[PDB]
């Protein structure tokens, strides 16, 4: 059996594990690939956790659209995006 | 209590090596980025290096790169920073710190720090200094070269020990700060205001962004007593 | 240290349990909402170990769109489209 | 080796009671869907019971439910049938199967069978009840559903006094042991199983199953006889 908070903990992880490897230039295309798949699927940009990224994220043309950037802060979506995908939000 | 003990110091040659360590307790070690952070001894503060929290992510400050080397032990819970073909712009007092989350670059803890003696976005505090009375009231303000996106920090520094983490994202204080402090601004204009100056209130105030590498501090704001 | 095997894995388990649990009873609308959710967002419909579950999920309008009867028959895709969101395809 | 081994069974009397049990053996019981398939004394086939692998979800044939309880033991690696308020309908021979998959309904795997006596919807239509073919020859049994499947049609084949033995799955694709000569095509409604260059062995009852929409429904069958 499966529970939704340790595989959303989990999802969340993995992304994190993208975005990082994602983030250093190199064969590291797949996470590349990985991130702007998530990206794209999710309708999201960044991780609340590896929030100093998110520069980087966006220089290396992973967030081409989506408004992250609310009132006068950008936040960072994808955690919140998969707790919604297994919630059914 | 978290605790964080930085060994390594002090004195070296002019294209010397040092090796820094940190020994990290009170927390879990494994879940956290952590940093080297370096006050010269015209007290800037300065970020030297970052390692991931499984250790295989590193990142260094421009004038340290290719001669600093990070490392960490999640099993021995410590921390480790090789100095290699040191300058004399590499004095100062290195701090060990931790992150405020997994990795957003802000500063949550900090080491008492060990001396190490060899022989870009601009943050602008406006005002070195600022005499003030007791129960007073102070603006300190913070300017960024560029939108920061309110990804800015508040430190607080008295003399001999480390500096202790008032507010994260311009305006959240830490948990023990007091109702006194408060932080404000956007974009580029940042403020740390202190009402009813209190004695252990006069410190060097310094304000830190955590929107673009390298995490770039400001120079301080000295609150002296008159 | 999460590997991408496993997630995949747990994901698509996850999906067959939520899948299960929607088809079975109307006052279980938390299951029906996840399946939902996972259908919209990875265009996908049906379960590839729970198959026998197809005609109820349909029924149940779990999927609105997507074409999914390819040829003369009916390919359940989610497992499919949760490999790929950890590949990196789709 | 795949085992199951029904127990059980016997004779009973209107409105009793009969608690059927089959052990499992050979495979991981935990990862299947388990069901219960009775025959009928005029040979026909009929799913009654399946559940889920943990076991919390259960499924019933109309006929059966609220007399019929299933449930399983996965430590012990058994899977039981209680069986209470009997009807002459539930007289027959009574077949443990583990599916296919999880849970697509095709019974890949098959026990001996329990018998219960009892002292005193898609229809898929096998348009002949026999064939009289000679050995060496070639056959071509039909099957026709009632509503379209989807090719989720499944060939059995069964000799007297055994169990029925899984041929083709999914319309057209053979199971492992199963030789050349035997072939299934068709769609939507229409499906047809041929045997080519017919041995001795082939002299048996064939029968289709839908798995497209609940209840898993069979066809009455075809014999094949010598002449």
């Amino acid at each position: 059996f499966v529970n939704k908070d340790q595989i959303a903990k989990d999802v969340k992880q993995f992304y994190d594990q993208a975005l990082q490897q994602a983030v250093v230039d190199d064969d590291a295309n797949n996470a590349k690939a990985v991130v702007k798949t998530f990206h794209e699927t999710l309708d999201c940009c960044g991780s609340s956790t590896l929030t100093a990224l998110t520069t980087s994220v966006l220089k290396n043309n992973l967030c081409p659209s989506g408004s992250n950037i609310i009132s006068n802060l950008f936040k960072e979506d994808c955690h919140q995006k998969i707790d919604d995908l297994f919630s059914g939000k | 209590e978290v605790q964080l003990v930085e060994s390594g110091g002090g004195l070296v040659k002019p294209g010397g090596s040092l090796k820094l360590s940190c020994a990290a307790s009170g927390f879990t070690f494994s879940d956290y980025y952590m940093h080297w952070v370096r006050q010269t001894p015209k007290k800037r503060l300065e970020w030297v290096a970052t390692i991931s929290d499984g250790g295989s992510y590193t990142y260094f400050l421009d004038s340290v790169k290719g001669r600093f080397t990070i490392s960490r032990d999640n099993a021995k819970n410590k921390l480790d920073l090789q100095m290699s073909s040191l300058k004399s712009e590499d004095t100062g007092m290195y701090y060990c710190a931790r992150d405020g989350n997994k990795y957003s670059a802000w500063f949550a803890y900090w080491g008492q720090g060990t001396l190490v003696t060899v022989s870009d976005i601009q943050m602008t505090q406006s005002s070195s200094s600022f005499s003030v009375s007791l129960g007073d009231r102070v603006t300190i303000t913070c300017k960024a070269s560029e939108d920061i996106y309110n990804r800015l920090a508040w430190y607080q520094q008295k003399p001999g020990n480390a500096p202790r983490l008032l507010i994260s994202g311009a305006t959240s204080l830490e948990t023990g700060v007091p109702s006194r402090f408060s932080g404000s601004g956007s974009g580029k204009d940042y403020t740390l205001s202190i009402t009813s100056l209190q004695t252990e209130d006069f410190a060097t105030y310094y304000c830190q962004q955590y929107w673009s590498p390298p995490w770039t501090f400001g120079g301080g704001t000295k609150l002296e007593i008159k």
